[PDB]
RNA sequence: UUCCUUGUCGCAUAAGUAGCGACCUGCACGAAUGGUGUAACGACUGCCCCGCUGUCUCCGACAUGGACCCAGUGAAAUUGA
RNA sequence: UGACUCCCAAGAGCUCUUAUCGACGGAGUCGUUUGGCACCUCGAUGUCGACUCAUCACAUCCUGGGGUUGAAGAAGGUCCCAAGGGUUCGGUUGUUCGCCGAUUCAAGUGGUACGUGAGUUGGGUUUAGAACGUCGUGAGACAGUUCGGUUCCUAUCUACCGUUGGUGUUAAAGCGAGAACUGCGAGGAGCCAACCCUAGUACGAGAGGACUGGGUUGGGCCAACCUAUGGUGUACCGGUUGUUAUGACAAUAGCAGCGCCGGGAAGCUAAGUUGGUAUGGAAGAACUGCUGCUUAGCGGGAAAUCCUUCUCUAUACAAGUUCUCGGAACAGGUUUUAGAACAGAACUUCGAUAGGCGAGAGGUGGAAGCACCGCGAGGUGUGGAGCCAUCUCGUACUAAACGAA
């Protein structure tokens, strides 16, 4: 019990420390987002990713979210840690109405 | 919480009552008097340590979980021998089962040591240490940390026999120390 | 032959 | 919480628990096996909490669990008046004997703070408000102590 | 995992359109994204550099199994797709010449680490 | 293990093994083995006994 | 599989040795109702119940 | 129905002692102990393709009944010591 | 008979017997081939191949160290030393064997009842049915072909894998217990490839192309972990079909063996993530050199041997050491990170061990009631609403010493 309490204190402090340095908006399923992603494996290459949020998970500093987009005719799904420092800029463009929290039916739905 | 012999042992040694005890072999020049308080600054960030603990228990387990056996097929006629071990020896010379034969039994909850595990960060205000990777044991249990034998640390940098903290010290002014990674970027020289 |  | 299976599948287990809680409310004290009582006490406290809330949604949620009209009326009037100032723990479970026939350890389970109860219970005390806890390190600094002088 | 019996789409102009995988070059369970596979041509264009029935090499540029990165990100496509390279010179176990001249669709970031630099150069969309 | 390594490691075990396999094989063997005290040097504790 | 030989009285007694019963260390009796019981067993509640 | 024999050639496969079509050198086919075909039919015996899948790569989690433990009742083959 | 080794050396190798080979002839070793005998078993020793699980020998397939070459370098040939670790996936075939395809550092040869059916299978052979070819007057026959055809057993003893209970180890209370150790001894781990620098250097006419030394990335194997990812998540959240009940509305409950769909925290798990695949010392195999002068002494020397790193171990009977207690240790109850029972570990009232209660995190996705729009199915607001499988914190209300025991 004391160990889990220590872990929760550590996670709260890490999240609060990141939030005073970067501006990270609230991301929900059904949102349209556009973000700037730097890949350190490919010589720190910076690109722009635009998509629709189909899944989200709140896990403290290790919160995650999923993006499904169509690139060159082919659908690509990418998952990003929310507080990852390689997310330079995050913007929200549109908020589509959904009745689910996970939108995995978009893989088989034609549009 | 303690039985009477342990209460007497602590009262005779003149130390406050503790929960877990361990004994570490040292040399003659590395002894410390009774009552010395040891901190996280005993270790330097950037070095490698060895962690020893009691691993997680799995209970009575079979051969396919214990020793990664293959077992038998799930179809094609096999009858009541899907996850069993198969043969346990040859016939008549030797006429016996050899010692050390792999068989089902109690799994885990034994003591294991993880070598060359890296000290990333040190928080001396709270006496916390961030060590990269996994450590054997359950959460809420005790582990024992020594120096690594494989990647031996630098002699001139370790505090000997330990880090003697000044008595005029306050936890308000202590900032957590991160292990230095250098300056040359790994991801750019690729 | 032989058969069990 | 460890949830017991009691040798039954889901529908049989939940129907037996609902019948047991209804009989406990109806008779105010029942004798059953210790393992059944250890599962009954949680739901028997949950129904009393629903009756203490006493809203329409609580009435619907309690009528979706217990059986009988005497039971639902008793929970929503008499127990709401009786356990109004008590925080939790409305039931008392005491081991009594060993059953002839299968050596099952048996136990009384009853509602507390009434006439003809097994023990005189403590008076209902309001809980003090929430206190901001100390850090584990600040508590470990205060937890240090020496052996008492007797030897 | 891409293994024996996988059918993969071909995304260059080498003249073949579908291949059947034989094995992966390195790895026991199969091929992940960016890995090199040996395949046999199951269907091909009437005019092209590769005919039906040939044994070819390929580099997996799209795979339906998710792949993790060093920051904790994952990437997952929808189908499996390879770009064929030459195998007549078996002395080079490094970056190969692609057979074709154009690469269609998205290409992953792993090719720099796997040293598929010519495929990465001939790529157009990298995702 | 060779005799050279045995003499480098522990020399009294050589004499103990030599005597043990000339003693008869029965239940008195360890009782008679308990009376054989072998010393590497020339100093022994039994100085006050009638040697 | 069948037993190869008959189990003798010596082996039967050695097997049944550790399974014999043992006495109970603590026994409580209520002074009013006179019931002999183990610890943590409820028999009587006192007066003015 | 062919021992030599995984005969030789073609189709098909990355690779086919299998399968299909040929050839004739038929150890040891052959015309009501019927010869050659044949639409429909077959829980008959082979071969190939699509869809589908824990059959497999490579196994994992969960759920009911035994196995485990306590209280009653209480067998079996076997047995020179 | 077979396999392997050795002796002689006509001859081949431009010259040159013995780098590589070797005619005519001989001497052996092994117990794997084909055989010989009929000694055990016919009041039963279940026979081929496959699966699972292995283990030994070395006459070595790869990796390691060397001598010689008809060895410039690279790639080799042959012989000696070496058993530490390995030795692939598929097509036809019942196949062993073998052929083929794609790989690999390599895809070794044999023994263990041609290992292994009270561990699995049952395709072949080898019962009874039926057919073809051939033989026989015929009943029938054919290591000629083809289709079909019951695989039993609850483990007493030895062996092995795990877990416990008793007991010897004088002590001074006929002494009884709690911790912390040392390690006689035993077990485990032992791999390899590609690329880059040294270096386009050595060598070589050129084409080609190193030894040694140091990094990087992968594959195989082994030990652990659950932060994140994925799977499951049967007393969580929602949607919905058939029917029955609460008279109907409203809201629910049972059953369709989670009714069926979409998500799901903890826990478990790999398909995920980490850690190893070392260092130092001693003695030394083939080989290699030094002193001496016939006997020898000495130095260098491998993935091999023994200590060192990891795990167990004082029933280690020469039975070990240190600290402590004497209403001590146990037992009983509430539990758990532990678990078949047992054992371990936490708490046992001057107490947060479990339940309840309150607050928060997390999951689901917008409750009921009311109001507005629409004829209606329905839509919008109050409102990130309502609910609860888990996790944390606060709190003795209930059960643990309510033991005036
Ligand atoms: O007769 C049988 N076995 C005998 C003795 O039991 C013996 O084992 C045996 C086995 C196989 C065999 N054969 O394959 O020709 C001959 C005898 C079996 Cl039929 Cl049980
Ligand atoms: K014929
Ligand atoms: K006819
Ligand atoms: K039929
Ligand atoms: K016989
Ligand atoms: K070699
Ligand atoms: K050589
Ligand atoms: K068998
Ligand atoms: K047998
Ligand atoms: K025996
Ligand atoms: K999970
Ligand atoms: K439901
Ligand atoms: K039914
Ligand atoms: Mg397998
Ligand atoms: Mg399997
Ligand atoms: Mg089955
Ligand atoms: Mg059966
Ligand atoms: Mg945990
Ligand atoms: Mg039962
Ligand atoms: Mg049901
Ligand atoms: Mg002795
Ligand atoms: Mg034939
Ligand atoms: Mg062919
Ligand atoms: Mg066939
Ligand atoms: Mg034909
Ligand atoms: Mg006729
Ligand atoms: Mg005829
Ligand atoms: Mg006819
Ligand atoms: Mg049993
Ligand atoms: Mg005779
Ligand atoms: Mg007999
Ligand atoms: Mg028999
Ligand atoms: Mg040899
Ligand atoms: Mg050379
Ligand atoms: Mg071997
Ligand atoms: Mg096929
Ligand atoms: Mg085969
Ligand atoms: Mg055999
Ligand atoms: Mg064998
Ligand atoms: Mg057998
Ligand atoms: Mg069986
Ligand atoms: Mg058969
Ligand atoms: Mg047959
Ligand atoms: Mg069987
Ligand atoms: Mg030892
Ligand atoms: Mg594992
Ligand atoms: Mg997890
Ligand atoms: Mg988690
Ligand atoms: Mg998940
Ligand atoms: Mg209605
Ligand atoms: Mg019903
Ligand atoms: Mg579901
Ligand atoms: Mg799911
Ligand atoms: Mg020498
Ligand atoms: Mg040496
Ligand atoms: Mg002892
Ligand atoms: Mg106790
Ligand atoms: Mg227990
Ligand atoms: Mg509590
Ligand atoms: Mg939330
Ligand atoms: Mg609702
Ligand atoms: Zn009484």
């Amino acid at each position: 019990k004391t160990a889990k309490h220590i872990m929760q204190i550590v996670d709260k402090e890490a999240v609060e420390e990141v939030r005073t340095r970067r501006e990270i908006p609230e991301i929900r399923p059904g949102y349209i987002v556009q973000l700037k992603v730097e890949v350190p494996e490919n010589k720190r290459r910076v690109s722009i990713v635009k998509g629709i949020v189909i899944a989200r998970r709140n896990a403290g500093l290790n919160s995650t979210f999923r993006i499904r987009r169509l690139v060159a005719g082919v659908g690509v799904e990418s998952m990003f840690p929310l507080y990852s420092p390689n997310l330079r800029e995050i913007k929200v463009l549109d908020k589509k109405r959904v009745r689910r929290a996970k939108l995995y039916y978009l893989r088989d739905k034609m549009n | 919480h303690l039985t009477m012999p342990e209460l007497g042992h602590f009262r005779a040694q003149g130390v406050p009552l503790k929960r877990k005890l361990r004994e570490f072999p040292v040399t003659e020049d590395a002894l410390l008097p009774v009552g010395t308080e040891l901190g996280v600054r005993h270790f330097v960030p950037g070095q490698y340590v060895d962690v020893t603990g009691i691993t997680r228990g799995k209970g009575f387990q079979g051969v396919m979980k214990r020793w990664k056996f293959k077992g038998g097929p799930a179809s094609h006629g096999c009858s009541k021998a899907h996850r069993k071990g198969g043969s346990t020896g040859q016939r008549d010379d030797p006429g016996k089962v050899f010692k050390g034969r792999k068989m089902p039994g109690h799994m885990g909850a034994a003591q294991r040591t993880v070598k060359n595990v890296w000290v990333y960060k040190i928080d001396p205000a709270r006496n916390l240490i961030w060590v990269r990777g996994q450590v054997p044991g359950a959460e809420g249990n005790f582990v024992f940390i020594n120096d690594a034998c494989y990647k031996k640390p630098d002699i001139s940098k370790l505090p000997f026999p330990t880090y003697l903290a000044p008595e005029d010290e306050d936890p308000s002014e202590l900032e957590p120390l991160v292990a230095d990674l250098g300056e040359v970027d790994p991801f750019m020289l690729a | 032959g032989v058969a069990a | 919480t460890k949830l017991r299976k009691l040798g039954r599948h889901t529908g049989h287990r939940m129907s037996m628990l609902r019948t047991l809680v209804s009989q406990l409310v109806k008779h105010e004290r029942i004798e059953t096996t210790i393992t059944k009582a250890k599962e009954v006490r949680r739901l028997a406290d949950n129904m009393v909490q629903l009756g203490k809330e006493g809203s329409l949604d609580a009435a619907r949620r309690a009528a979706g669990f217990v059986r009988g009209d005497d039971v639902i009326h008793k929970i929503f009037t008499e127990f709401a008046y009786r356990y109004k100032d008590r925080t939790g723990g409305y039931t008392r479970m005491l081991r009594t004997r060993i059953r002839v026939g299968d050596a099952a350890p048996m136990a009384y389970i009853e509602f507390i703070d009434r006439e003809n109860e097994l023990r005189q219970s403590n008076p209902p005390t309001p809980q003090p408000p929430q206190r901001v806890p100390l850090d584990p390190w600040a508590r470990s600094r205060l937890m240090r102590q020496y052996a008492p002088p007797k030897e | 995992f891409i293994q024996m019996g996988t059918v993969l789409k071909v995304v260059d102009n080498s003249g073949a359109k579908k291949v059947m995988c034989i094995q992966a070059l390195k790895g026991k369970k199969g091929a992940r994204l960016g890995d090199t596979i040996v395949a046999s041509v199951k269907e091909a264009m009437p005019n092209g550099k590769v005919k039906k029935g040939a044994v070819v090499y390929g580099v997996v540029v799209r795979a339906a199994m998710q792949r993790g990165r060093v920051d904790g990100s994952e990437v997952r496509f929808d189908d499996n797709a390879v770009v064929l390279v030459d195998n007549k010179d078996k002395k080079t176990k490094t970056d190969r010449q692609p057979i074709g001249t154009r690469v269609f669709g998205p290409v992953p970031h792993e090719l720099r680490k796997k040293k598929h630099l010519k495929i990465l150069a001939l790529a157009q969309h990298i995702a | 293990r060779s005799l050279k390594d045995q003499m480098a490691k522990d020399p009294t075990e050589v004499i103990r093994k030599a005597v043990w396999r000339m003693l008869p094989t029965n239940n008195l063997r360890d009782d008679r083995d308990r009376k054989l005290r072998i010393f590497e040097g020339n100093e022994h504790p039994f100085g006050d006994k009638p040697l | 599989a069948v037993p190869k030989k008959k189990v003798s009285k010596h082996k039967r007694g050695i097997r049944n040795g550790p399974k014999a019963l043992k006495p109970v260390p603590v026994i409580i009796r209520c002074r009013s109702c006179g019931r002999v019981k183990l610890p943590h067993f409820f028999c009587c509640s006192g007066e003015r119940g």
